[PDB]
This record gives structure tokens, C-alpha cells and sequence, in this order.
């Protein structure tokens, strides 16, 4: 349902560019379909009871360390420092995901591939999903730029409000104290005057 | 208290007298605010340029729905409006009662229909000013004189 | 240099899909090139200078019906009738009581299947990389600005609360001393009057 666009370039034939597009489906436990494209031909994958059973009983992974290897080998998750020789044999129509780990070639990657049911259902999906991804990238870019502008303006407004409130407090303490002093002094003067009048009443 | 009829108390002495008097909570906020307003109006102290919204309990209708806790307006400027209102002393309320005499909606002023309907119903003719007036407390940062209220 | 993306709805037949991909470059003031590619069979034809000025002069109406229509066609309904036996692309604008022909761009067909696919691959890869980088910069930018906004909101709130508390307790103390003085005034008046 989704196409994972990953930057990859062939080494044997730089002119011909193939994509190691591991477009894993949702609920990977149910299964996945591999997607290799060249311009005119594609390939897919199938999941069977025997295939699941052999995947479970051959590699024998129970709480292992294969998730990182899947992410680096299939999705090119490793940094651009080590080149991965994931060369798909165009003439042989055979994709062997052999691991060239320090120039040691074990018999690791050898599994069958299934004939594509329809190249259209993947070519159209890729050419529409690329445009959709670009469009949503532009949309989120614009929306987050607008949010950035809103954050800047509100931050400046509340910094101004902080300065204003600090000034208001600084003036408020002083003028409140002055008003209190004036009122109390007036009241004391009233008391003094009334007492003076009563002294000779 | 330390106040004397022969020796006046300066700023520091009055501060010490106030501090010596224990500070606690014995008066309700509504009653204390009402007495403050009455004393300020009795001798013209409410004219301070920093606190004029004590009497004007402006209600901010920041809630579109009533009695629904499943939503939360995150990243909105309603908090900025609340801070602006509380800077001058106005305190906002979220529960409707009989003490609220003003209804103010946010920037969604396209709700003139309910205002028109309520004008015929409610005898309490509300007053709604433009949104530039509240922004004048930040841009102009000055009060509005009574000469503007004319024919 | 870039490519325009637009969506068109076909009421008649939706089971057949065609996509327009024209790279805009070499502005019209010194000649322009229009390239067409459906993703599988690319037709790269060079247009001529004899179909740029006469398009707005043959029927003698306002030039807006061409410049504005082209501007609003890229920025977003045409009916697609592409003749495979003639290899010419055209479209007619049909309305009610209004019918003005718009598309008269001549195009040819190329034989290279590798240049166009390389261009499309480079375009998609570069667009993905640039939008991902710009977007990531923008999420980080707006998120730490929003953290700064949260911090300034908190500090402003606590400062305003402290100011309000100082005002409140100063008012409380002044009210207490004012009540004390009021009682003193009342007692002194009582002494002056009754006694």
C-alpha cells in the first residue's frame, strides 16, 4: 500500500538504475511483497504456509539480532561510508541478497522469487505515491512554517508582556506604598486635630 | 500597631509594620475585591493605569462545547488572552452564573445571529467593542478617555 | 527544472490513467522546450516559435484567455484525447455556450528510453531528499521555538502570579491598617461627642 523510496545506485552498470525498494506491507507478520523495478518489468512476492514454516524453522531466530540487519541490508539504513553490493542479476532474473561482510561470501541469501501478477499495479502506485509524498511534504512544510511564524509572534508578544508586567509591578509597589503612607498620614493628622479640639472642648 | 502620632513611619517603617502584622487568609476573594473596589472608588484609586479591569469581569467563551473534558486547545492564543485579562486584574470564569454581565467570544465573530436573537430576548443590553481595543493595551498601552463616549 | 502536479477527474472512464509531466525551463522570452512523459513512453518534442505569438492573435480576443488559463492550469476540467496513431497531444476546453481552443502545442517522439527514466529518477530522489531535509530543519526549528514559548509562558505566568500576590497582600495589610485607623477615628469622635 506504500512505496519506500530509498536512494540506491548500481555499481556493475551505473547507467541502469534499479531500486532496492523493500515496500513492506502493514502487519509484516502476515507477510511482505518485494518490489524491484527497471522501467518495463517488475516482480512481487507471495506468502505461503510452507514458506512461513521454513522461515520459522530454518533461520531459527528467537529473540535474535536480525532486525538491525534487515534495516541496514534491505533499506540501506547504514551510513554512506560502506558500500553494499546488492547487485540484482538482470540477465539471470535472480536477486541474491548476499552479505559482502569483510569480503566473506557465505551461502546466506538464496530464495525463490514469484512472477509479477501485474506490473501496472506497482508502476502506477509508485508514480502516484511519489507525487503524493512530495505534495504532503510541501503541505507540512507550509503548515509548520506558519506555525513557526505564529510561535515567533506570540513569543515576542509575551516577552513584551513580561517586560510590561515587570514594570507594572515595580511601579505598583512604590505607588501603592506612597498612597498608603499618604492616607495613613492624613488619618493621623485627622486624629491629631480631633484630639487637639477635644483637649480644649 | 507600631504606627505613632508623634513619629511617622517611612517606607521601611511601614514595611516593617506590615510584616509584623501576620498575613493569612480570612476574607473571601470576592468580598476582598469588592471592598478594594469600593475603597478605590470612594477616593479615586481605581484610576491607576495598570489595574482597571477589577470591575469588568469579561467572560471569554474559549469553549465551543459545554461539559466535555475530552478536548484540550493546545497551542492556542486563549492563554495569551487570559494573561492579558489577568494583567489588569480581571479574572476569567468558565462556569456560567448570575454574576456574569458580559459575554465575549473569540475571533469567531461570524456568530452575529445569536447576538441579534439575544438582543430581543435579554434586557441586559451587552456592549461589544472591536478587537483593536484590547490590542491597544499592548500597542498603545494607554487607557481610553471618556471624551470618546459622546453622541 | 521542476515538474507540476495536478489532479483531474474523469467522469466517463476512470479505469485508464494518464499523467502529465512537463518540466518548465528556458523561459519564453528566448524560446522554450516542452517535454512530455507518461512514465513509460516519453515523447520529447521541440516546439517552434511560430506557435507562441499567433495563439493570442488568430481569434483576436483578450490575451488573458491564454496567459491566465495557462497559469491557472498549472496551479490547481480538460478532456484527454491522445491519439496513439498520430502521436499528437491536444485538449479542447468545453463549456456551456463557450468553446475556446487552448492547447495547440506541437510535440514529437524520441527513441531514448534511458535519458528520461534517469531524469525522472534523479528528479524524484532529489525532491525527496530536499523536502525531507527542509522539513526536518523545520520540525526542529518550530519545536525548540515552541519549547521557548512554553518556557516564556511559564515564567510570565509565575511572574504575574507573584505580582498579583504582592498586590493582594499589600492590599490586605493596608486594609487592616485602614480598619484600625477607622476604629481609632470612630472612638475619638465618640470621645469628642459623648464626652
Amino acid at each position: 500500500m506504500e512505496r519506500k523510496i530509498s536512494r540506491i545506485h548500481l555499481v556493475s552498470e551505473p547507467s541502469i538504475t534499479h531500486f532496492l525498494q523493500v515496500s513492506w506491507e502493514k502487519t509484516l507478520e502476515s507477510g511482505f511483497v518485494i518490489t524491484l523495478t527497471d522501467g518495463h518489468s517488475a516482480w512481487t512476492g507471495t506468502v505461503s504456509e510452507s514458506e512461513i514454516s521454513q522461515e520459522a524453522d530454518d533461520m531459527a531466530m528467537e529473540k535474535g539480532k536480525y532486525v538491525g540487519e534487515l534495516r541496514k541490508a534491505l533499506l540501506s539504513g547504514a551510513g554512506p561510508a560502506d558500500v553494499y553490493t546488492f547487485n540484482f542479476s538482470k540477465e539471470s532474473c535472480y536477486f541474491f541478497f548476499e552479505k559482502n561482510l569483510k569480503d566473506v561470501s557465505f551461502r546466506l541469501g538464496s530464495f525463490n522469487l514469484e512472477k509479477v501478477e501485474n506490473p501496472a499495479e506497482v508502476i502506477r502506485e509508485l508514480i502516484c505515491y511519489c507525487l503524493d509524498t512530495i505534495a504532503e511534504n510541501q503541505a507540512k512544510n507550509e503548515h509548520l512554517q506558519k506555525e513557526n511564524e505564529r510561535l515567533l509572534r506570540d513569543w515576542n508578544d509575551v516577552q513584551g508582556r513580561f517586560e510590561k508586567c515587570v514594570s507594572a509591578k515595580e511601579a505598583l509597589e512604590t505607588d501603592l506604598y506612597k498612597r498608603f503612607i499618604l492616607v495613613l498620614n492624613e488619618k493621623k493628622t485627622k486624629i491629631r486635630s480631633l484630639h487637639n479640639k477635644l483637649l480644649n472642648a | 500597631y507600631g504606627d505613632s502620632y508623634f513619629i511617622d513611619t517611612d517606607l521601611n517603617q511601614l514595611k516593617e509594620v506590615f510584616s509584623g502584622i501576620k498575613n493569612s487568609n480570612e476574607q473571601t476573594p470576592e468580598e476582598m475585591a469588592s471592598l478594594i473596589a469600593d475603597l478605590e472608588y470612594r477616593y479615586s484609586w481605581d484610576c491607576s493605569p495598570l489595574s482597571m479591569f477589577r470591575r469588568h469581569t469579561v467572560y471569554l467563551d474559549s469553549y465551543a462545547v459545554i461539559n466535555d473534558l475530552s478536548t484540550k486547545n493546545e497551542g492556542t492564543r486563549l492563554a495569551i488572552k487570559a494573561l492579558e485579562l489577568r494583567f489588569h486584574g480581571a479574572k476569567v470564569v468558565s462556569c456560567l452564573a448570575e454574576g456574569v454581565s458580559h459575554v465575549i467570544i473569540g475571533e469567531d465573530h461570524s456568530r452575529v445571529a445569536d447576538f441579534k436573537a439575544f438582543r430581543r430576548t435579554f434586557k441586559r443590553k451587552f456592549k461589544i467593542l472591536k478587537e483593536s481595543w484590547v490590542t491597544d493595551s499592548i500597542d498603545k498601552c494607554e487607557l481610553q478617555e471618556e471624551n470618546q463616549y459622546l453622541i
